[PDB]
């Protein structure tokens, strides 16, 4: 049966465990002999599991942990909130948002530092913000600052009530484990009343207090004589003048006459030619259906009376000639591993977030984004790194409960055990995969550099030599371009404008979006992103499937999960472990997203965004010049690396000269990061031995003893510098370089 | 093939020859220390030299020295 | 003690995978574990995967020693088994290896001879000098 | 900004001579390697334990001051092509103003003298600085090469090897080819010195092709 | 040692790849090679040297029989600060015709690369006027050599 | 001018650096302890400590006041 199982008073709240360091675990709590301590202390803080064998324990610690996590978040918005009505533009660039870049931070006037506030317009001097909180803000319908402030005190009062949510439900109300445990109650809540219930509120909202609003400010009226949003269901005839079916109230919607409400839900396409964005009557629509699909969606699953779905049914129901027994087992490896969850949850959510950078460029949600450059490569190129990153802690825990939570004898699954009697076929055809794709992706572009070095263009694979078409995609292209006409005549238009409808939005001057023509180069950049993908898949897939044992090691389950080597033996075994490939594979993900995001940013620049005159004329950014010159190594070199960065290396004695400043502070952190990667801590252990000797011959050797750093954490420092420095190097230039000619 | 030594520093705790992987080591009667039992290593040829002896060696400074030699096909670890 | 010889016991239910032996195997050595096992259980393999072992004799072929002992040592943990393994040669040749005096090397036992036993501190040992252009090293002394 | 350059090249003949130094005279022995004498000058390590041994032979204070050699010197080249070129050209306040901040050496002597160069070959054609275009390149391809084995180790290669080993072994039509030396990764000081070979190669001819472009296409 | 490298007999007996190289990488390390005595480490090192100066000779040589083959040493020497002096020609089958049309330098009259070794400089200041006075002193370096 | 400059200052940082693992070298084959008892060879291992300790200290001092003129004045 399910239902609330609680206990009461589980854990003490006091003070004595905060003046001792390292409590959680038998081994740190007897304090420091060494500096190592006070790394491993900080290392082991979250890690539950091997603080407690208790299952019930480890649950509850993550429950409150997230309450803790919900609670900084909503501090973190409700400063959002804040600094938006209390230092920012917002209500002066709502009146001119063509003109007007958004500012939400204001520097003192200290050390000359004041040069940071800049002309951002409006009688305004701030810092220029890319979060795209202004546009977003706009969409819901806010006019005025009292609004910000209002969701800032709430922001705030609901960071309140997680913090103590997470204080009373670890050491008041602790659940057990068969209330965490029962997971299609939790599916069916998180479907049918989180995502189900807030789409249907927020489709509410829209159509009452976003539709009438952005309705007023599409038509060109002040904002400050907009009526206020209760207003609107006050007297029900200000929303029966926008749209005369608000007159009939909910009998077309129980009568099922739906088409009466075709006024405020659309079917459109395309993009609105006053705003640059997606229509909202579309929006509302849209989040009205999805509010239905998922609460019908979260009745599937059986919790107390007998109608529904067993989850343990449906896996042991899947099994065939090729994988035996099937998917039998998985309910109990799923509801007794919390990192397996942990593992597929960073899966998915990474890959949810690239799909999202992915729609929101080709399909602008909020008003006047398109035409904010700025904004959408910083959503871009930021959504992207968060899902490459949770991509790759999904491999890391993967590996982890392979080395840990793993058990044939008592939680034995046919599918996986499988899949690791095979594990040298599938690592040498991915093996193969790479290699092939390296090749016949990055050779290319060699063969095109050297052909051009040696005066033969007419030898190179370009638009105007041998030519390589992608004709898939551009088929692709053609049937969505076709689709409002065969295969979706209740649409209007295409879902984005970049299928090939042969027309372009233009707001303000600039052009919001236009069909994306492929070519050559494209071809080229899409299997260079295809090469590094498989590479970044194939070190972590190595190291999840031989983390237990290998023909060189046969034990490397009792190494741990996160061990430096097994000494120099058998011709050198080191990084062996699967934390060694989660490090090694951090760097190929940095690699395969900073190719992408490059690729975007160039793209973008040539072919889409630009400037159009009152004659009918476009000019792009850089000219359309990606066709003919992203097809050498040199090229990007010459026409992107060094072209591109002549704005953040020329940002001194502007407002832009805080990315300078950054931009010279990420090289330096790269470069500091190799002093890490390259060497060993034998080398520095003696090092310190003579600084010791210096320090006891003036007696003021410390009782804790120096120690170098350990030889794992000397790897995950070398790889946190260089993710670092190489992301806040490409941050500071794109940010420079699309807020100077953007 | 590697070699592995044995110093008389041994105070036969017999910590290295249960961390042997490949079974080198084995102990063997003495007097020279409090235990009476001593380290040797009689089977070298199955060294694979992980060392992970002298990180279960108690006395400073080691009494089990491994030293990296000829390298053989047992040596290297291959199952091919 | 006087070694076992190797029968034809049967072998632990396994289903097959890519991480047995090669060739190596055919042209230079494998190696033999055999154990005794009071019920059919389940166990992994250190080769990937998990295997039945039934009750009685049971015999399994290995590549390498170091993959034998690591069976062995598990068995011994977590089974309570005890286990031998023999190195078998392509002419048919097998040579028995552990337990080799019938009892484990970390139980002192008499007729034991030390091996590269040295008796002197580790600090003793000569300088390069006093052993160039001669073929010894310093620790073999 | 003579002052300031000169005191960065003290700093890297300070630091090297200090890498070098501390490697010979820890070469016999210390602390956490009493016996080092006895593994002679160059091993890979004395295994995990005591902490951990990584890079404590003398070989690799070596392998490690190669590093701080090689950016000393080219802190030295730097100084002199930069205050020559300015000087070939009529102007030295250039150098004079720019010299003083780390911005002014990246904007103006890097990115400035790079034009030429980098124009070797584009879409609408080549000239005769085509060779150094590509040398600096094939320089920038061989240092990002070097990082490879200066940061990835061995055990990950030796058990992607295996996996080949078995897949070479279980294919038609290539089983009747069969190896004859058994390929295991390289060695564990055989990587570092490949790395830092790489590493030194691409250094060397990145910056060569760069000086002689900058300095043959406008002769000063 | 019964196969390579046979200075060492335990590289010899590696079964794997590192056997060749290491065998490389060891080749002049004399001090660590199997029944070295001084006298044959003092004598290797004597012999050894006599052939880096023949190579020396050699490289000497080689730069400048090339100068007087392909350079323009003698028109050179008539205009040293408006004539680029060259190295040696270049014969790539790979070369495009912008190619060769693009390295045709100084008075040559096919591609050829600009020498920056200094060596016109040099060999102008010591009295070397004539293509034939450095056909002369490369035969001399390759009699030193041999 | 510039590529002889650059290549004769290249050529001797390897070389340095040859001089100091050669020496590092000989430590090891060739020093022998007992026949240079207590020469102003020995006495250099006697204090290798010391002198370790204040090349830290110049290396470290020089880096540190490089580094944060450099960057003030950026
Ligand atoms: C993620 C959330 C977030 C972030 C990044 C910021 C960031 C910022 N806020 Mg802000 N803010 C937030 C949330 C956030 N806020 C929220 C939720 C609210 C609503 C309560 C506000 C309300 C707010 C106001 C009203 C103001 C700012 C201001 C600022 C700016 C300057 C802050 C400063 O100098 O601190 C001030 C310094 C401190 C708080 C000291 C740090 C304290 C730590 C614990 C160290 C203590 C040591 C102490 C200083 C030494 C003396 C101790 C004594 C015993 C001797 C800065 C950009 C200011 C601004 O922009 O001015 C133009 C400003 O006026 N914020
Ligand atoms: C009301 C005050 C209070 C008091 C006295 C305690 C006391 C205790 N708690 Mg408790 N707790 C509280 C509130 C409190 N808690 C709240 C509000 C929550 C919900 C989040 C929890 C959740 C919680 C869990 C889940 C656990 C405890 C545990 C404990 C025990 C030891 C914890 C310890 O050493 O803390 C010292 C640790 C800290 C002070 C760290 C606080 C860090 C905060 C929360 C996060 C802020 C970080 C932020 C990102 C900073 C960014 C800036 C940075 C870059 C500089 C101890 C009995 C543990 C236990 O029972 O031990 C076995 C345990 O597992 N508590
Ligand atoms: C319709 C019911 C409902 C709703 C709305 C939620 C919502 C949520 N659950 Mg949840 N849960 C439910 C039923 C529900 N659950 C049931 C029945 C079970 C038992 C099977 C669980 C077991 C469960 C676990 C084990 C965990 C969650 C977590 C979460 C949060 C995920 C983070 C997120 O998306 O942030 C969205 C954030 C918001 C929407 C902000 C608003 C916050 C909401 C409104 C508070 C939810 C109140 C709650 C439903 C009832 C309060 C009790 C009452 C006495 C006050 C989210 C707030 C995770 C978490 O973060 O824990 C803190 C987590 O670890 N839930
Ligand atoms: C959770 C979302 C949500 C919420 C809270 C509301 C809330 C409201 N809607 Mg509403 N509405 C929504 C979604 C939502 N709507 C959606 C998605 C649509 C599109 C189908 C509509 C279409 C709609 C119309 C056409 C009208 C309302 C009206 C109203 C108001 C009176 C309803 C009432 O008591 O009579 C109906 C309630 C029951 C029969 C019970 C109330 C403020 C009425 C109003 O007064 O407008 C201001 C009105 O005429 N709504
Ligand atoms: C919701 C996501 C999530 C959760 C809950 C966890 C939870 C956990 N992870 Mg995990 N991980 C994640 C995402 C997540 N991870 C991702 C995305 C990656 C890929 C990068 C990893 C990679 C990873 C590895 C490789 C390992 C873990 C480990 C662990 C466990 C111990 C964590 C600990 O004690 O850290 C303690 C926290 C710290 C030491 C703080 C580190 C601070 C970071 C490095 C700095 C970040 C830079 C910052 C943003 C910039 C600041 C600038 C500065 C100037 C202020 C714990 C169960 C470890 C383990 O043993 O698991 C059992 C382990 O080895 N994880
Ligand atoms: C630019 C530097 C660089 C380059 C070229 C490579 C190249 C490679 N890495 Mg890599 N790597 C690097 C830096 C680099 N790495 C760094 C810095 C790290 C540390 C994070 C790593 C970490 C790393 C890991 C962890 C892995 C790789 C893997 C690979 C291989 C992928 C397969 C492939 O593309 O083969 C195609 C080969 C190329 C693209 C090389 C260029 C060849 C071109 C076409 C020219 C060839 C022309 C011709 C042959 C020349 C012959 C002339 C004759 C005179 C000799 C490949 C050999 C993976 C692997 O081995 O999978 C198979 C793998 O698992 N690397
Ligand atoms: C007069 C000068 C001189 C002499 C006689 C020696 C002599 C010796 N040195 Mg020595 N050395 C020198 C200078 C010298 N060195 C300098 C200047 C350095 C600093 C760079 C070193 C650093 C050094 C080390 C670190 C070691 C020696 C060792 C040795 C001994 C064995 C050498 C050996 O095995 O060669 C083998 C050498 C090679 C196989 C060369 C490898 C190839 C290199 C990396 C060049 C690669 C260039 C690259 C391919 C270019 C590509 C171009 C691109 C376009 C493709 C021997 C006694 C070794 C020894 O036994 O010490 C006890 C040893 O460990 N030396
Ligand atoms: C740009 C990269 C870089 C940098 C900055 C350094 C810096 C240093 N190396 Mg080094 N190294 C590098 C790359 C680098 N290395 C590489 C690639 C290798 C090859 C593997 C080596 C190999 C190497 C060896 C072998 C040795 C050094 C040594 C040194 C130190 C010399 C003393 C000195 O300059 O003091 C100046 C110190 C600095 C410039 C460090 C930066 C200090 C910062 C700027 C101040 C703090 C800022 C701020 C307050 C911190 C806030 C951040 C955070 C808290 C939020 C110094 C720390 C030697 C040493 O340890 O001597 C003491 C030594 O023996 N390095
Ligand atoms: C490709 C052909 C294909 O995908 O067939 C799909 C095939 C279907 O297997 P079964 O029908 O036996 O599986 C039944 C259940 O596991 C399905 O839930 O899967 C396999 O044969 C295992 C190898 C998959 C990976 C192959 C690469
Ligand atoms: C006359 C004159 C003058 C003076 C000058 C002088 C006096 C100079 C000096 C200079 C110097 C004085 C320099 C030095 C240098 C040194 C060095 C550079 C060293 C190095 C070392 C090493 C390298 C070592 C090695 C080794 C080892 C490590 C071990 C043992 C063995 C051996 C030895 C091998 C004046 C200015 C007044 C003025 C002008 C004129
Ligand atoms: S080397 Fe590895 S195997 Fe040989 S003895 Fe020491 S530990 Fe046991
Ligand atoms: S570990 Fe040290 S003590 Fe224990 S046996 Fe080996 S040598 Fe004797
Ligand atoms: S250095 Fe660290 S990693 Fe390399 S072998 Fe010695 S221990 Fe294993």
């Amino acid at each position: 049966e399910v239902k609330i199982l609680v206990d009461k008073d589980p854990v003490k709240t006091s003070f004595e465990e905060w003046a001792k360091p390292g409590h959680f675990s038998r081994t740190i709590a007897k304090g420091p002999d060494t500096t190592t301590w006070i790394w491993n202390l900080h290392a082991d803080a979250h890690d539950f599991d091997s603080h407690t064998s208790d299952l019930e324990e480890i649950s509850r610690k993550v429950f409150s942990a997230h309450f803790g996590q919900l609670s900084i978040i909503f501090l973190w918005l409700s400063g959002m909130y804040f600094h938006g009505a209390r230092f920012s533009n917002y209500e002066a660039w709502l009146s001119d948002p063509t003109h007007i870049g958004p500012s939400a931070q204001v520097v003192w006037p200290i050390v000359g530092q004041e040069i940071l506030n800049g002309d951002v317009g409006g009688g305004f001097r701030g810092i220029q913000i890319t979060s795209g909180f202004f546009q977003m803000w706009r969409a819901s319908g806010i006019t005025s600052e009292l609004q910000l402030y209002c969701t800032a005190i709430g922001a705030l009062i609901f960071a309140a009530l997680m913090l103590f949510a997470g204080w009373f439900h670890y050491h008041k109300a602790a659940p057990k484990l068969a209330w965490f445990q029962d997971v299609e109650s939790m599916l069916n809540h998180h479907l049918a009343g989180l995502l189900g219930l807030g789409s249907l509120g927020w489709a509410g909202h829209q159509v009452h207090v976003s539709l009438p609003i952005n309705q007023f400010l599409n038509a060109g009226v002040d904002p400050k004589e907009i009526p206020l949003p209760h207003e609107f269901i006050l007297n029900r005839d200000l929303l029966s003048q926008l749209y005369p079916s608000f007159a009939e109230g909910a009998t077309p919607f129980f009568t099922l006459n739906w088409s009466k409400y075709a006024e405020f839900l659309t079917f459109r396409g395309g993009l609105d030619p006053v705003t640059g964005g997606l229509w909202l009557t579309d929006i509302a629509h849209h989040h009205l259906a999805i509010a239905i699909l998922f609460l019908i969606a979260g009745h599937m699953y059986r919790t107390n009376w007998g109608i529904g779905h067993g989850l343990k049914d449906i896996l042991e129901a899947h099994k065939g000639p090729f994988t035996g027994q099937g998917h039998k087992g998985l309910y109990e490896i799923l509801t007794t591993s919390w990192h397996a969850q942990l593992s597929l949850n960073l899966a998915m959510l990474g890959s949810l977030t690239i799909v999202v950078a992915h729609h929101m460029y080709s399909m602008p949600p909020y008003p006047y984004l398109a035409t904010d450059y700025g904004t959408q490569l910083s959503l871009f190129t930021h959504h992207m790194w968060i899902g490459g990153f949770l991509i790759v802690g999904a491999a890391a825990h993967a590996a982890i409960f392979m080395v840990r939570d793993y058990d044939p004898t008592t939680r034995y699954n046919d599918l996986l055990d499988r899949v690791l009697r095979h594990r040298d076929a599938i690592i040498s055809h991915l093996n193969w995969a790479c290699i092939f794709l390296g090749f016949h992706s990055f050779g290319l572009y060699i063969h095109n550099d050297t052909m051009s070095a040696l005066g033969r263009p007419q030898d190179m694979f370009s638009d105007t030599a041998i030519q390589l078409q992608p004709v898939f995609a551009q088929w692709i292209q053609n049937t969505h371009a076709l689709a409002p006409g065969a295969t979706a005549p209740s649409a209007t238009a295409s879902t984005s404008l970049t299928w090939g409808g042969g027309d372009l939005v233009a707001v303000g001057g600039k052009v919001a979006l236009l069909p994306i023509p492929l070519g050559t180069a494209d071809f080229l950049v899409h299997h260079i992103h295809a090469f590094t993908i498989h590479v970044t898949v194939l070190i972590l897939l190595k190291g999840v499937l031989f983390a237990r044992s290998s023909r060189l090691i046969p034990d490397k389950a009792n190494l741990g999960f996160r061990f430096p080597c097994d000494g120099p033996g058998r011709g050198g075994t080191c990084q062996v472990s699967a934390w060694d490939h989660v490090f090694l594979g951090l760097f190929w993900m940095y690699n395969s997203i900073s190719v992408v995001i490059f690729h975007f940013s160039w793209k973008m620049q040539s072919d889409v965004w630009g400037s159009i005159s009152d004659q009918g004329v476009v000019t792009h950014i850089t000219g359309g010049n990606f066709a003919q010159s992203s097809i050498t190594i040199n090229g990007w070199l010459r026409d992107f690396l060094w072209a591109q960065a002549s704005q953040v290396i020329q940002s001194y004695g502007s407002s832009l000269s805080a990315y300078g400043l950054f931009f010279l502070g990420a090289h330096f952190v790269w470069a500091f990061s190799l002093m890490f990667l390259f060497s060993g801590r034998g080398y520095w252990q003696e090092l310190i031995e003579s600084i010791v000797w210096a320090h006891n011959k003036l007696k003021v050797a410390p009782a804790t003893q120096p120690r170098a750093l350990s030889i794992v954490q000397g790897r995950a420092v070398g790889v946190t510098h260089y993710l670092l420095g190489g992301i806040a190097t490409t941050w500071a230039f794109f940010l420079a370089r699309i807020i100077a000619v953007g | 093939s590697h070699s592995v030594k044995i110093y008389d520093t041994c105070i036969g705790c017999t910590q290295c020859v249960r961390a042997c992987p490949t079974d080198v080591l084995e102990m063997i009667p003495w007097d020279g220390c409090k235990a009476k039992q001593i380290a040797s290593a009689p089977r070298t040829e199955d060294c694979v030299g992980c060392k992970r002896c002298e990180s279960a060696c108690p006395t400073d400074f080691l009494s089990v020295r491994v030293y990296l030699w000829h390298e053989t096909t047992r040596s290297m670890g291959l199952a091919y | 003690t006087p070694p076992q010889l190797d029968p034809s016991t049967p072998s632990p239910i396994f289903g097959g995978s890519t991480g047995g032996l090669l060739r190596k195997a055919q042209e230079e050595e494998f190696y033999v574990i055999t154990w005794e096992s009071p019920k059919e259980q389940v166990f992994e393999m250190p080769t990937g995967g998990a295997a039945i072992m039934r009750e009685g004799p049971n015999l399994l072929k290995l590549a390498r020693k170091e993959q034998c002992l690591a069976l062995g040592t598990r068995l011994r943990s977590k089974y309570k088994i005890n286990y031998q393994f023999y190195r078998v040669f392509p002419n048919g040749e097998v040579q028995y290896l552990h337990p080799k005096d019938g009892v484990y090397p970390e139980k002192v036992n008499e007729g034991r001879t030390g091996v590269g036993v040295n008796l002197r501190s580790i600090g003793k040992n000569v300088n390069p000098i006093e052993v160039k252009f001669t073929g010894k090293q310093v620790y073999d002394l | 900004g003579d002052f300031l350059v000169h005191h960065a090249i003290a700093l890297g003949l300070h630091t090297t001579t200090l890498i070098l130094v501390k490697g010979a005279l820890d070469a016999r022995g210390s602390k956490l390697m009493p016996d080092k004498k006895d593994f002679g000058y160059s091993f890979p390590c004395d295994g995990p334990g005591r902490g951990g041994t990584c890079d404590i032979s003398a070989w690799d204070a070596f392998y490690l001051a190669v590093f701080w050699m090689l950016n000393t010197i080219g802190w030295v080249t730097f100084y002199w092509h930069w205050k020559h070129i300015t000087l070939w050209q009529g102007n030295v306040s250039q150098f004079n103003e720019s010299s003083t901040y780390l911005m002014g050496w990246l904007r103006d002597y890097l990115w400035l003298n790079s034009s030429q160069l980098i124009n070797g070959y584009n879409p609408f054609g080549m000239n005769s600085l085509s060779v150094w275009a590509w040398m600096f390149l094939f320089g920038h391809l061989v240092w990002a090469t070097g990082f490879m084995f200066l940061i990835s180790w061995r055990g990950y290669w030796q058990e992607l090897i295996e996996t080949l080993a078995w897949a070479h072994e279980r294919t038609p039509l290539a089983n009747l080819i069969r190896w004859r030396d058994k390929p295991v990764a390289l060695s564990i000081v055989q990587a570092r010195l490949v790395g830092l070979a790489h590493f030194s190669v691409g250094y060397i001819f990145t910056y060569a092709a760069f000086l002689i472009a900058s300095t043959s296409g406008k002769f000063g | 040692a019964l196969r390579f490298p046979r200075f060492s007999q335990g590289l010899a007996q590696d079964p794997t790849t590192r056997r060749i190289w290491f065998g490389i990488a060891t080749a002049h390390d004399f001090e660590s090679h199997d029944d070295i005595t001084e006298e044959r480490l003092y004598q290797n090192i004597f012999a050894s040297h006599f052939g880096q100066l023949a190579i020396i000779f050699l490289w000497t040589s080689g730069n400048l029989f090339h100068v007087a083959w392909q350079g323009n040493f003698e028109s050179w020497v008539q205009d040293p600060l408006h004539v680029r002096p060259i190295a040696h020609a270049i014969w790539d089958p790979h070369f495009g015709q912008p190619a060769v049309e693009a390295f045709t330098r100084g008075g040559a009259l096919g591609p050829v690369n600009i020498a920056y070794s200094g060596v016109y400089q040099w060999w102008y200041t010591i009295g070397l006027r004539t293509n034939e006075d450095l056909y002369t002193g490369a035969l001399f370096l390759l009699f030193l050599s041999a | 001018q510039a590529a002889l400059y650059t290549h004769h200052q290249y050529i001797a940082g390897f070389i340095m650096t040859g001089a100091f693992a050669h020496g590092a070298i000989f430590f090891i084959r060739d020093y022998n302890p007992e026949q240079n008892e207590d020469n102003v060879l020995a006495r250099m291992l006697d204090h290798k400590e010391a002198i370790i300790s204040h090349l830290s200290w110049a290396s470290l001092f020089l880096g540190f006041h490089t580094l944060g003129l450099y960057v003030h004045n950026d």
